[PDB]
């Protein structure tokens, strides 16, 4: 279970 | 000291010399494809049409496409080698799927003109695996521009985009960098490449593994359809749709048996290879599956709002196939139609939830055909072929006048990416913020109204294109405003 | 070892020893000028990252090249060694310094001596022990996260159960979905109620205890030093155990031995060895820095309140509900049993040299040595446990080898012209051979914990493909080095060299460079004496350096299998290609000055300096029509200009009363001048951060210009329009910023006092011009989605036309990635405090087998000066994400000499 809502990768 | 290194389970690319290495590559762009051509690259625009509301569960990843949450959706996805997901992934794999498809057709171009093969039979159906790799870039390209070109539809736009189509690149190049075609060119390509193909290809389909003349006849059917060309989409229509009968099913479950098998279904024109150790994948999504011993339990993250259940009769096959009343145990109802293939179940007795790639099935055609035939005025095949397939389906229709077509249509195709087109080309808004949601659901599937409405002709309708495709390009011009 | 004209900063015994982490680079942190480590995860497991006068490049590594005696070893390989065996560590920040090697010394070297014997008669044998335990060291976080039935509250009143809902309802059917679940598991349905309260609306469970611990390091090491003629010994054996404080499990533990071995056997000739090995386990937690429920530094801010992942005595449950779920939620340690991972490491370092003299100036040196490294790893899926999808287990056993051989002799000859002309030559060879390999199987369908051997898995659509990976690479080069030194004032340094690498095809592997340098003695020359300068020197050099830390096989264009059925292969694409990518070319001009005060009690070292890298590599990323990702290509170009100067003295006022302090400072400016296929610029999507030729690696989003009183509205300002805001974001909204994404300035400083025996040691470092963002507050913050989370304690004034007098905005939209999250990551810290006592030297004489002891306190970590809001500010670059924080150390430590 993730949220990935947003994920500004690094 | 000899200090090359070349890299283990790698050759080096060159032409193509045998008519064994020419058949491994067709291979390769079949395996690409069946990562392409692939329901979950599909969800996305499921999700954004009008049928879904999300629940609780969900964390941010079904709500950019169900609330329109323009801000997410304008750099939605990713493509890279730890994800290839959302709509950028799903711009990446069709353009790999093309510039392979390139690769092979102009290869295999190549080797006919360089007379490498051994005698006439190799030949001949090498001129027939060139034709396969034209119907994959014209789904290739056509499903890029199901997603980034605007329909005739639409009001505002950025300055310059209502006509143009996707980039256009005919050649295997990995270096190429241009601007994009227009609509007809890339509508054209399409076309004329499926024509090309759909000359050489045999009138009987050799593999349902493959491509074949009936599964082309079908995808131009699909992109006449979507195009507005009614007349022409029928024709291709007919010359399939009596080769592939409909489910034989007494009752609900002798269907699910038998939609569900990949191996049986007697519906299904094109399809992936799956095995359970090559080919399968999970698709649980849609459904919120997970498994648990022998049995299957659900937490979905978006669910369908009460007129999609209440779009089927009781005693419809799909009402407990295509959608299915096992949320909270039994008290709503999800889109299920992904859940399994048991014969992909490493253990026959433990569920797996792995299902395949499918590419093409009869049901699309008969709804094909009922809806041209009925804007062309050709009622007594509109009917005969849309009461066909309801009473197959356990709920014939009463009456038949498109009306009726948009319902079976938006039941069958349920899940499979179909209703956002479909309601562009009916003029129909979003109109989400006012629906009921299902009331068995109460507190775990809640109204989450719009972030940013969607009318007819808005133009987020059509994705935006990926943000490295255009930081990496100027010479791209962009689909929104401003 | 290096030369007269070079940067060069040399680090001594006492900032390397005793350091309860196995990343010595952290140690470094804020000692030398112009280097910049830093360590972005706590997880013991986890490296530095080491950068000498900025990033080198935008695709190539900027990692220095690591030398000990002799050999480059990875930073994974150094771990493993025992740094109580380490002499010194000498930083070389320049073409002139940086001459003889290889591979990538563009990015400075970093050069590790390991101890040998002192020439003693009796020789000393020297014992250290230390425990202490981890700790996390910043709280702040949660200071202000909304407690359980606030958290009900907001959402109830956010409508995100249902209109029309009360909060009594709500918890009604939260409760009610814990004891419906937990019902169906035997081993469950009758403790639910009794010791089990998963939901609880009048305790907020305590979710940092949930997922972080305080955990333990222990190390000790005994070691036999002396020797005594032409021949010396230094061996040690050692003991290291740094268990992770995250309670996802991870640790590094090494059982360590060194031997280092020279002898004069003769008036031409010399030999040595240095021997190191050990055996090594090490575990990392892998859910960090991605966003998942129940897990990391986001699990422990964003699981509501009401949800217990304890049992009635405080103690952690092994499962935690969550409403909707169809499976109970195995907790952390609970996880970790079901889920066991071991892994060895056997390490092996053999290192010889022969040092023939055949006539008076010259020595022949040859050199070699490999690094073996067999690990042996197991993971398991444990059958039969009922918060599984399955009761059937599954184990999957790899096996990993990595040999590197180097070979490296020269030829050195020095000889006199004159009283006043020194001149020094030699020339040398090297062969650099690395040879990896990873092989791995795995099964499925066990049911039972004592049948659990791979080959007794179920056979048929259970089984899989075996995980097989190989990897090489090679290096040859031949270099050369001269030294003029005239009148013992005037001395210069001159150096030519070509490398070949594997990594490029045969033809563009190699390339040639050079490096000029002299040095000027200001003070021994045009100075003979003065009252109060006591040293001054004028350096100077100009060289060019090769970079190749890209990957192994990256310029053939490839093909690899894919296969569509099971009957017949297939075949597509798989690399882009680059016939011409090669070595990046980098350049360096440095302009330095030593001064030494007083009587050598004060110091100081400036340098100017112009990194250039041209011919850059850059793995371009390519526009997706391509269906490639990346290829990397020779493209584009940069710059590093900047000053680093260091300087130390001495204070006493008793003689029996020491003062000494030290201080460490570089600036650096970064540009960009030459991107790929003609951009001016190229944002690097979902990134946040800008290549633009003018300006350096920035980021770049939205300017937040805060909300309309009027609707509650978000606002950003509109660039370049006058100033203006707008309620409608859109992408075509963001711009460049004036912020670096590289720091730009790297420095520290370091006190010392010591009385007789009692002295105190503290060591700071900082790194000012950071900035981050902090993907935690995308969720903490907003209240358009994810209204499951628990959320800052900020969103119960939102903006709602009764409150109309806030900054934080109405809730159902979503927040963008603008400059709200641009936190400013600046940080001081204190590196380490060290409170030692050496005992008295009357307390020993009498007792003849024990000469000395010593004891210690001492901390690592404990001051974080810093205005971030997300735990630790060193752990990240662009973003922040569930970060693992650096760890808080207290230890107390121990040192016996007999
Ligand atoms: C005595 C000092 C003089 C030694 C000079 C040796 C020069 C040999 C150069 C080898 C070479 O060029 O092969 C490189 C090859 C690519 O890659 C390779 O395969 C290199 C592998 C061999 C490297 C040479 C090893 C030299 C060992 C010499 C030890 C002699 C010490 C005697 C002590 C008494
Ligand atoms: C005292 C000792 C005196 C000797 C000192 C050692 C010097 C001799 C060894 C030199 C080896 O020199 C090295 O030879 C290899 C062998 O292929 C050359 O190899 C290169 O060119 C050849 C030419 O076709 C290709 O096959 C190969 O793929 C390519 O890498 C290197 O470019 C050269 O650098």
């Amino acid at each position: 279970a993730s949220t990935t809502g947003a994920n500004s990768q690094r | 000291c000899e200090l090359d290194r070349d890299p283990e389970g790698k050759d080096f690319q060159q032409p193509y010399t045998s008519f064994v290495q020419t058949k491994q590559n067709r291979d390769g762009l079949y395996a690409l494809l069946r990562n392409t051509e692939n329901p979950r690259m599909h969800f996305y625009q499921e999700l954004q049409s009008d049928m879904y509301c999300t629940t609780i569960t969900d964390g941010n990843s079904l709500a950019p496409f169900v609330n329109w949450d323009l801000g997410i959706l304008n750099d939605h996805g990713r493509a890279d080698e730890d994800e290839v997901s959302g709509i950028a992934g799903y711009y990446f794999v069709y353009n790999r799927l093309n510039q392979q498809a390139n690769a092979f057709v102009n290869n295999t171009e190549a080797a006919l003109q360089n007379q490498v093969y051994k005698n006439s039979t190799e030949i001949a159906n090498a001129k027939s695996f060139l034709a396969e790799g034209k119907v994959l870039q014209a789904l290739a390209i056509w499903r890029l521009m199901d997603r980034f070109s605007f329909h005739e539809s639409v009001t505002e736009v950025n300055s310059g985009a209502k006509d143009l189509g996707v980039i256009l690149l005919k050649e295997y190049n990995p270096g190429y960098i241009g601007p994009r075609a227009t609509k007809a060119q890339c509508y054209d390509y399409i076309l004329s490449r499926l024509s090309e193909a759909i000359e050489v290809l045999p009138e009987n389909r050799e593999s349902v593994l493959y491509v074949s003349r009936d599964y082309a006849y079908a995808l131009r059917a699909r992109i006449y359809l979507a195009l507005g060309e009614y007349g022409k989409a029928a024709a291709d229509a007919k010359m399939v749709v009596d080769k592939y009968p409909l489910i034989g099913a007494a009752d609900a479950s002798e269907f699910e048996n038998i939609y569900r098998s990949d191996a049986n279904n007697p519906e299904i024109i094109f399809r992936g290879f799956a095995s359970a150790t090559l080919g399968s994948f999970t698709a649980t999504t849609l459904n919120g599956a997970a498994p648990a011993g022998k049995d299957i339990k659900y937490n979905p993250s978006a669910v369908p709002f009460q007129w999609v259940v209440d779009l089927y009769e009781n005693e419809d096959f799909r009402k407990s196939v295509y959608i299915a009343k096992v949320v909270k145990k039994d008290k709503g109802y999800l889109v299920n139609k992904f859940l399994e293939d048991k014969a992909y179940r490493d253990v026959q007795d433990k569920p797996n939830l792995k299902v395949g790639a499918r590419y093409f099935s009869v049901a699309e055609v008969y709804l094909i055909l009922v809806e041209s035939a009925l804007q062309t005025g050709d009622t007594p095949t509109a009917e005969k072929y849309l009461k066909a397939l309801s009473k197959a389906r356990g709920a014939e229709v009463s009456v038949v006048n498109m009306e009726a077509l948009q319902a079976e249509r938006t039941r069958e195709l349920i899940g499979e990416g179909s209703r956002l087109r479909d309601m562009v080309r009916w003029s129909i808004p979003n109109n989400h913020d006012a629906f009921e949601t299902q009331p068995g659901l109460e507190g775990f599937a809640n109204t989450t109204p719009l972030k940013a409405q969607a009318p007819v002709g808005f133009y987020a309708y059509t994705w935006e294109f990926p943000q490295r495709d255009r930081q990496t390009n100027p010479q791209l011009i962009k689909n929104w405003p401003i | 070892l290096s030369t007269v004209s070079g940067s060069v900063a040399k680090v001594s015994s006492e900032k390397l020893a005793e350091k309860p982490v196995a990343n010595i680079m952290d140690a470094l942190q804020g000692q030398v000028a112009g280097m910049q480590v830093m360590t972005t995860s706590g997880d013991p497991t986890a490296v530095a990252s080491v950068e000498i006068h900025g990033t080198g490049s935008l695709g190539a590594s900027s990692a220095p090249l690591y030398i000990v005696d002799g050999m480059q070893t990875s930073l994974d390989v150094v771990a493993t060694m025992n740094p109580n065996d380490f002499e010194s560590m000498s930083v070389l920040k320049d073409a002139s310094a940086t001459s003889i090697y290889g591979a990538r010394a563009a990015n400075g070297v970093v050069f590790i001596q390991t101890k040998k014997g002192k020439m003693s008669e009796r020789g000393r044998i020297t014992f250290n022990a230390s425990y202490g335990i981890s700790q996390i060291l910043n709280t702040k976080p949660l200071d202000n996260m909304m407690t359980g039935d606030e958290l009900l509250d907001f959402q109830v009143k956010a409508g995100f159960w249902g209109n029309n809902q009360t909060v009594q309802k709500v918890k009604d059917m939260i409760l009610a979905g814990a004891e419906d679940l937990y019902g169906n598991y035997d081993s469950l349905k009758d403790e639910y109620g009794k010791t089990l309260f998963p939901v609880d609306f009048n305790h907020d469970a305590d979710w940092l205890k949930a997922l972080f611990k305080t955990a333990p390091t222990s190390q000790g090491d005994i070691s036999f030093s002396g020797g005594s003629q032409g021949t010396s010994y230094y061996a040690s054996i050692g003991y290291f155990d740094q268990e992770g404080m995250a309670r996802e499990p991870a640790n590094f533990k090494r059982y360590s031995g060194r031997l280092n071995f020279e002898s004069r056997i003769n008036e031409w000739l010399k030999v040595g060895a240095n021997l190191s090995g050990a055996i090594a386990n090490r575990r990392s937690a892998d859910y960090f820095g991605k966003y998942y429920m129940g897990s990391g530094t986001f699990g422990v801010l964003t699981m509501p309140r009401y949800y217990n992942p304890f049992d009635v005595n405080g103690d952690l449950a092994d499962v935690y509900y969550m409403y909707g779920a169809t499976r109970p939620s195995m907790t952390e340690p609970y996880f970790a049993k079901m889920r066991p991972f071991s892994s060895e490491s056997h390490q092996a370092n053999v290192n010889g040299f022969a040092q023939i003299t055949p006539i008076k100036g010259l020595t022949l040196k040859a050199q070699a040595g490999v690094d073996i490294t067999n690990t042996r790893t197991s993971s398991k899926r444990m059958p039969n446990n009922p918060y599984d999808s399955t009761p059937l287990g599954e184990r999957r056993e790899r096996a990993y080898r990595d040999v590197s051989k180097s070979f490296t002799n020269t030829a050195e000859y020095k000889f006199s012209i004159d009283e006043k002309h020194d001149l020094t030559a030699l020339m040398g060879h090297e062969y650099i051979e690395y040879e990896g390999d990873v092989i791995g199987a795995s099964s499925k369908g066990f049911e039972s914990d004592k049948l659990m051997l791979l080959s007794q898995g179920k056979t048929g659509n259970s089984l899989s493909l075996p995980e097989h990976r190989v990897a090489e690479y090679a290096y040859l080069s031949f270099f050369s080095r001269f030294n003029y030194g005239f009148d013992k004032w005037m001395y210069i340094d001159f150096s030519v060299r070509n490398d070949q690498s594997s990594r490029f095809g045969s033809n563009n592997r190699s390339a040639w460079f050079y490096s000029v340098g002299g040095m000027f003695d200001i003070y021994n020359k045009f100075i003979q004496e003065s009252n109060w300068l006591s040293d001054l020197r004028l350096k100077m050099s100009y060289g060019t350096t090769g970079n190749s830390e890209i990957g192994n096989y990256n310029h053939q264009a490839l093909v690899t299998v894919n296969n569509y059925t099971e009957d017949a292969m297939g075949l597509s694409i798989s690399t882009a290609g680059n016939p011409d990518l090669s070595w990046e070319k980098q350049s360096q001009f440095n302009f330095g000055l030593a001064a030494g005060a007083f009587n050598n009690r004060l110091s100081a070292e400036v340098d100017f300096y112009v990194r250039t890298t041209n011919d850059m590599l850059i793995d371009v990323p390519m526009p997706y029509i391509s269906g490639f990702f990346s290829q990397y290509q020779n493209v584009g170009s940069m710059k590093n200009t900047g000053v680093d100067l260091s300087l130390k003295g001495t204070i006493y006022q008793n003689k029996d009363w020491n003062v000494y302090a030290s201080a460490n400072f570089n600036y650096n400016r970064q540009e960009i001048t030459k991107l790929f296929f003609g951009l001016n610029k190229y944002m690097l999507p979902n990134t946040g951060t800008i290549w633009e030729i003018g300006y350096p690696n920035s980021f770049y989003m939205a300017e937040y210009a805060g909300i309309d009183k009027k609707t509650g509205k978000q606002l950003w300002y509109v660039p370049g329009q006058v100033k203006v805001t707008t309620s409608q974001y859109s992408a075509d909204l963001e711009t460049r910023i004036d912020k670096s994404v590289t720091p730009p300035i790297t420095g520290g400083f370091s006190l010392g006092a010591s009385w007789k025996g009692l002295s105190l040691d503290a060591d700071f470092a900082y790194i000012v011009g950071k900035w981050m963002i902090n993907n935690d507050r995308y969720f903490t913050e907003n209240g358009g989605g994810l209204m499951q989370l628990n959320k800052d304690k900020m969103l119960l004034n939102a903006w709602t036309e009764d409150n109309k007098e806030t900054d934080v905005p109405k809730l159902g939209q979503s927040p963008q990635f603008d400059t709200h999250l641009l936190e400013n990551a600046s940080f001081l810290r204190l590196k380490n405090l060290k409170l030692t006592y050496v005992l008295p030297n009357s307390l020993f004489a009498g007792q003849n087998v024990i000469g000395g002891a010593r004891v210690y306190l001492m901390a690592r970590n404990l001051l974080t000066v810093t205005k971030y809001k997300g735990f630790d500010p060193e752990a990240g670059g662009n973003v922040g994400k569930n970060q693992y924080p650096n760890s808080k150390q207290y230890v107390a430590g121990i040192q016996l000499s007999f």
